[PDB]
RNA sequence: GUACCCCGGGAGGGGAGUGAAAGAGUUCCUGAAACCGGUCGCAUGCAAGCCGUCAGAGCCUGUGUGGUGAUGGCGUGCCUUUUGAAGAAUGAGCCUGCGAGUUAGUGAUGCGUGGCGAGGUUAACCCGUGGUGGGGGAGUCGUAGCGAAAGCGAGUCCGAUA
RNA sequence: GGGCUUAAGUUAUCCGCCGAAGCUGUGGCAACCUGUGUGGUUGGGUAGGGGAGCGUCGUGUCAGUGGUGAAGCUGCCGGGUGACUGUGUGGUGGAGUUGAUGCGAGUGAGAAUGCAGGCAUGAGUAGCGUGUGACGGGUGGGAAUCCCGUCCGCCGAUUAUC
């Protein structure tokens, strides 16, 4: 019988990430990654293994070509007219966290644990965190070779 | 218009369940010859009398 | 020979209200609305004993892909890399080793370094 | 045994209702017969079950049965049983002296040989029979054959080659 | 195979455990209309339980507050229980015999009528056993 | 066919009696399903569900197997009729019962099988008041074909004894 | 789709891997062919053809069995490649019925806007058929809706009388 872990068996640890001039699509590869624990030998889709992610220095994302004024977020209130359109680098100015959420819910499963694991991300503008209590350990993001 | 489909047990269920009363909340009689319960601002109908201990005063002949 | 069926004709009904008897609403109750659902239950359960390969083999294929890279290895070359050792270990009890053993899993993962083509 | 079809049963003349704008289903007859109190479709009719077999077939058959038991060793022969007047008693012993109680006894004298026929008809694991009358079925029913003297004469005389 | 500790209403109900009951067969009410009650009177002691369905509006509140009575004479005659220590364990309304009748309406159609009817079985046990 | 007692106006029930059995109490044998409820276990108020299926924690139970099922994957009913239907094409509210390839011909034509075999077989009817057995060969098929036929015949017919 | 030019785009090329009920490994079943020690080939399937069976009822025979509890119904624990089933074990029930082997079928239902009955859904929803009743007293287990009385209102070419 294959292993699976047991509700609490796998522990959670807090990531802090910063953000300072990373494209959003490493980023939010990184965090989806992080949040649904797929770099764990202790894997599972059903538990939630995943660990927290921290991220700061949202508004300092760096995005390549023209996405800052060319790349849209699109949001509709559901009745007719409802729509309102904001340009990602408008809303890393204003709300970096609505767009870091959004990146990473795009990249992560359409399901209620993944509803759930998405609260595990705790976006930051700023360089700093309210969450020295949790500890969170530094984590850079870095390639495997070949 | 018309029931389109049977309804589901869980649904019907889920309605039909709030079809439902409150219980009469019922006071004790102030007279202490007759300690009865009567609706609250109401004549006991077993005394016949309303008002407190002191002034009681008689509302129904019963 | 006049022949009354109910007797006869119980069985079945039995038998499929039995295989029914977690569903929700009709399908749990009534004979016939039970038996449509158990076609698809035997469907299912058919497709799903075929599946069940290709789930198990992917989840161990995620385990070892996350044991190995945490040693700097990426899947496919621990998977080429154990090829060419010659070490014929499979993905089930390589994942095992994974979340059990992982000191054997990593000694794996230096056998298939040592292995790799270097090239 | 018989049943009655739907022009049988009783009434059934009419049309039920309107072909159409009544919402109900096209019916025909009360009496049709997916209706309760309708007519049987297939239910049985009298007929009659004897099959046409050959004589030959026939008689090789009696033989067989016959031979059988004889190679069995189930066949006696008796001059009579029951002497003067007529009782069970009497034949009950000739026959268990005889053998077991599965039997059948020969007599042929269809018109007069009423006090060894009487005297074995109450048995009730005898069957009596006439030598004209031997029958594959009951050959083979029968655990063992008794033939009165005459019996045996007469049918051998009525099949011989 | 038929035989002894044959099935009971006070087997099934109580099982050895003091207290009684009565039943009400044949009430010509409906069965909803009649739980419509039942589910207040449920779980309460047996002297408030009638006194309160003295001032109950529905018209179901009577014949249940009867029910009531007869359970706690039952006991009291039983058992030697008293009236004022009595709480109602257990009450439910099952159905019992429809009546159909027919309305007459417009166009010569007839609609179906049914009169519904309802059994009433409430089970009184002391107010010991209610921790028990 | 429930004396008597209790609650009740009654209905109905509770004791008690009768009976082997009354949860056989007259709506009475047996008493299924739809359907309606009480109780207990688990789940369920951030969730998008052809209602299942595979994976699977927790709880309950352990009568150590069962109940429940958070959560993940996959997944568009049944029938009919259609090139093509989950179909917004048809039919079905639900259960229980019922409801459609039968039977008759010494019919036609195959096959399997049994009997007899250059033969096979009887029909009506008669006898057996004792039947399912015996008789009955009238007929009928096989035994020679060819020709419109007379006819001829291992041939015959068209033809000129071609 | 998220997102991607810091390619996660295009293109040439190289090295790996993923990926099906395909192939291979292992275990079971089956059809057919073949010399008959082996082995080979095959087994998606509608209309439809062929083959072999399960279950119900009746019945010949033999062996039986049943108030020390048949049928039916309903649990649990099992079994078979399927229809299905146990010569396992309870409960209910109260008079029949099992196995072997033949014989005969009113022999199997989910659909026919199918037939009969029972019961859900809508739903405690719409409606309760023109309108004027009020009060005092009585009766009663129970009274807006019964009786009596007093006020008041209505009809009066008719809500009268025949
Ligand atoms: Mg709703
Ligand atoms: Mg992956
Ligand atoms: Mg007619
Ligand atoms: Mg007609
Ligand atoms: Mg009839
Ligand atoms: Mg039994
Ligand atoms: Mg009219
Ligand atoms: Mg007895
Ligand atoms: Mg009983
Ligand atoms: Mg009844
Ligand atoms: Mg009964
Ligand atoms: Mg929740
Ligand atoms: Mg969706
Ligand atoms: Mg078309
Ligand atoms: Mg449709
Ligand atoms: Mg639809
Ligand atoms: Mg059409
Ligand atoms: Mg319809
Ligand atoms: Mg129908
Ligand atoms: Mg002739
Ligand atoms: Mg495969
Ligand atoms: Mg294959
Ligand atoms: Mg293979
Ligand atoms: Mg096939
Ligand atoms: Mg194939
Ligand atoms: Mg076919
Ligand atoms: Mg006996
Ligand atoms: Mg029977
Ligand atoms: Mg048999
Ligand atoms: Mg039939
Ligand atoms: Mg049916
Ligand atoms: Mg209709
Ligand atoms: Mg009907
Ligand atoms: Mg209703
Ligand atoms: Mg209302
Ligand atoms: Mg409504
Ligand atoms: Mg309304
Ligand atoms: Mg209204
Ligand atoms: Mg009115
Ligand atoms: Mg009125
Ligand atoms: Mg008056
Ligand atoms: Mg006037
Ligand atoms: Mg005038
Ligand atoms: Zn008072």
């Amino acid at each position: 019988t294959t292993y699976s872990p047991k509700a609490g068996e796998v522990q959670r640890k807090w990531y802090v990430i910063d953000a300072e001039d990373i494209v959003l699509g490493r980023l939010a590869t990184t965090a989806a990654n992080l949040l649904r624990g797929k770099h764990k030998p202790q894997y599972a889709p059903h538990i939630d293994t995943g660990d927290f992610v921290v991220v700061v220095n949202a508004s300092k994302i760096a995005l390549t070509g023209k996405k800052a004024t060319d790349s849209l977020r699109y949001d509709h209130s559901g009745r007719p007219g409802g729509l309102r359109v904001t340009s990602i680098g408008e809303m890393l100015a204003k709300n970096p966290r609505r767009a870091v959420e959004r990146a990473v819910w795009g990249m992560m499963p359409k399901n209620k644990l993944s509803r759930q694991q998405l609260k595990k991300l705790k976006v930051y503008g700023g360089p700093e965190h309210p969450h020295a209590a949790q500890n969170p350990q530094p984590y850079e993001i870095t390639q495997i070779a070949q | 218009a018309v029931p389109k489909r049977k309804m589901s047990r869980s649904n019907t269920r889920h309605r039909r369940s709030q079809w439902k009363t409150v219980a009469t909340k019922l006071v004790t009689c102030a007279n202490p010859a007759c300690g009865e319960k009567h609706l609250p601002h109401t004549a006991c109908p077993s005394c016949g009398g309303y008002g407190p201990r002191g002034d009681r005063r008689q509302v129904v002949e019963a | 020979a006049r022949v009354k069926r109910s007797v006869n004709a119980k069985k079945k009904r039995r038998e499929v209200l039995d295989q029914a008897s977690g569903y929700r609403g009709q399908r749990s109750r009534l004979y016939r609305k039970a038996k449509e659902q158990t076609l698809h239950s035997a469907t299912y359960s058919f497709r799903d004993r075929r599946a069940k390969k290709g789930d198990f083999r992917s989840l161990w294929i995620q385990r070892i892909n996350a044991a190995s890279r945490a040693q700097g290895m990426t899947y496919n070359r621990f998977i080429n890399g154990l090829k060419n050792a010659g070490v014929e270990v499979d993905r089930k009890m390589l994942a095992e080793l994974a979340v059990s053993d992982i000191n054997a899993f990593n000694s794996l993962v230096e056998v298939a370094k040592a292995s790799q083509p270097q090239n | 045994h018989a049943t009655k079809t739907r022009g049988q049963v009783s009434g059934g003349g009419k049309k039920p209702w309107r072909q159409k704008g009544t919402g109900r289903a096209r019916q025909g007859s009360t009496r049709a017969p997916q209706w309760v109190g309708g007519g049987t479709v297939h239910g049985p009719q009298p007929r009659s079950y004897a099959q046409r077999t050959p004589k030959k077939m026939v008689g090789a058959a009696l033989r067989g049965a016959l031979s059988d038991m004889a190679r069995d060793n189930r066949i006696f022969v008796v001059t009579s049983l029951v002497d003067g007047d007529k009782p069970s008693t009497k034949q009950a012993k000739a026959v268990l002296s005889g053998l077991a109680e599965l039997r059948k006894v020969l007599v042929v004298l269809d018109r007069s040989d009423e006090i060894d026929w009487l005297s074995v008809r109450n048995l009730s694991e005898v069957h009596v029979l006439a030598a004209d009358q031997l029958n594959t079925y009951d050959v083979v029913n029968a655990r063992t054959i008794v033939f009165s003297q005459a019996g045996l004469d007469a049918f051998v005389g009525a099949r011989s080659a | 195979m038929s035989k002894t500790e044959r099935p009971s209403r006070r087997a099934a109900l109580l099982g050895d455990r003091p207290g009684s009951y009565a039943i009400a067969r044949h009430v010509r009410m409906s069965a909803s209309k009649c739980r419509r009650v039942i589910n207040l009177v449920r779980g309460m002691d047996a002297v408030d339980a009638v006194t309160m369905l003295k001032f109950q509006p529905q018209a179901a509140a009577e014949p249940i507050r009867k029910v009531i009575a007869s359970a706690m004479a039952n006991a009291e005659q039983t058992e030697g229980l008293r009236a004022d220590d009595l709480y109602i364990s257990q009450a439910f309304v099952d159905e019992g015999i429809t009546m159909r009748r027919i309305r007459p309406r417009a166009k010569g159609s007839a609609s179906r009528i049914l009169k519904r009817s309802a059994h009433i079985t409430v089970v009184v046990e002391p107010k010991e056993a209610r921790q028990a």
